[PDB]
C-alpha cells in the first residue's frame, strides 16, 4: 500500500511539476496597457485633413 | 409659405419681385420655436415678439406670432400640405434604416449644413425633438459649426485639393471615348 501510494503521488508530482514550470516561466504575458488619460489641453491644430 | 400667412394681417405680396422681400422677412425675423404651443400662447397674450421691419420704400409693418411659425413647417410639413414627417423624424427613420451597430455613432455625431438650418434656435428644437424619440441611453449631439452656409463649398475645396484625388477627375479623352453616359460609370 505505501509502495502504491508513493508511485502515485510520484506521478501526480512529476505531472504538476511539469505543469508548474512553465505556469511560473511564461507569466508576464500579463504586461498589457492601461491606457490613462490627461486631458490633452494642449492641442492647437489647424484644419487641413486631406488625408481623411 | 411666410408670403402665404402674412396675408392674415393685410401685407399682400404677389410680384415675383416681392418674394424677394418675403425672403429678407424671413432671413432677418423669423426664428424656430423651442417649444411650438408655449410660444403660442405666449403670442397670443403678450406683445413682446412682435418686431417690426421697414419694407423698400417705408411704412414698416409687425410680424406677430408668424415669426416661428413660417419655419415650423420643417418640423410639421402638414401645414403647407405634405404628407411626410418633419425633418426631426426624417433623420430618426434615416438612423433606424441603418445597422444595429453604427446607430450609436450616427447618433452621436448629427451634422447639420445648408442655408436653411441657420434658423436662431433650430439647433435646440432638433436636439430635444431626437432625444424624445430616440432611446433615453444613446447620447444626442447635434454639429452646427457657425460656418453652415458655406459648409458644402468648404468641404468642396477641401476635396479638390487633395493628392489622392487628382485622379478620379473625368478627363476629356475619356468623355470623348464613351459619350455623356460615363458619369454613372466608376467616374462617379
Amino acid at each position: 500500500l505505501g509502495t502504491r501510494a508513493k508511485e502515485s503521488l510520484d506521478l501526480r508530482a512529476h505531472l504538476k511539476q511539469v505543469k508548474k514550470e512553465d505556469i511560473e516561466k511564461e507569466n508576464r504575458e500579463v504586461g498589457d496597457w492601461r491606457k490613462n488619460i490627461d486631458a490633452l489641453s494642449g492641442m492647437e491644430g489647424r484644419k487641413k485633413k486631406f488625408e481623411g | 409659405y411666410l408670403m402665404k400667412i402674412l396675408t392674415e394681417r393685410g401685407y399682400s405680396f404677389v410680384t415675383t419681385a416681392e418674394r424677394e422681400i418675403v425672403r429678407d422677412i424671413k432671413e432677418k425675423l423669423c426664428y424656430v420655436a423651442l417649444d411650438f404651443e408655449n410660444e403660442m400662447a405666449t403670442a397670443a397674450s403678450s406683445s413682446s415678439l412682435e418686431k417690426s421691419y421697414e419694407l423698400p420704400d417705408g411704412q414698416v409693418i409687425t410680424i406677430g406670432n408668424e415669426r416661428f411659425r413660417c419655419p415650423e413647417t420643417l418640423f410639421q410639413p402638414s401645414f403647407i400640405g405634405m404628407e411626410s414627417a418633419g425633418i426631426h423624424e426624417t433623420t430618426y427613420n434615416s438612423i433606424m434604416k441603418c445597422d444595429i451597430d453604427i446607430r450609436k455613432d450616427l447618433y452621436a455625431n448629427n451634422v447639420l449644413s445648408g442655408g436653411t438650418t441657420m434658423y436662431p434656435g433650430i439647433a435646440d428644437r432638433m436636439q430635444k425633438e431626437i432625444t424624445a424619440l430616440a432611446p433615453s441611453t444613446m447620447k444626442i449631439k447635434i454639429i452646427a459649426p457657425p460656418e453652415r452656409k458655406y459648409s458644402v463649398w468648404i468641404g468642396g475645396s477641401i476635396l479638390a485639393s487633395l493628392s489622392t484625388f487628382q485622379q478620379m477627375w473625368i478627363s476629356k479623352q475619356e468623355y470623348d471615348e464613351a459619350g455623356p453616359s460615363i458619369v454613372h460609370r466608376k467616374c462617379f
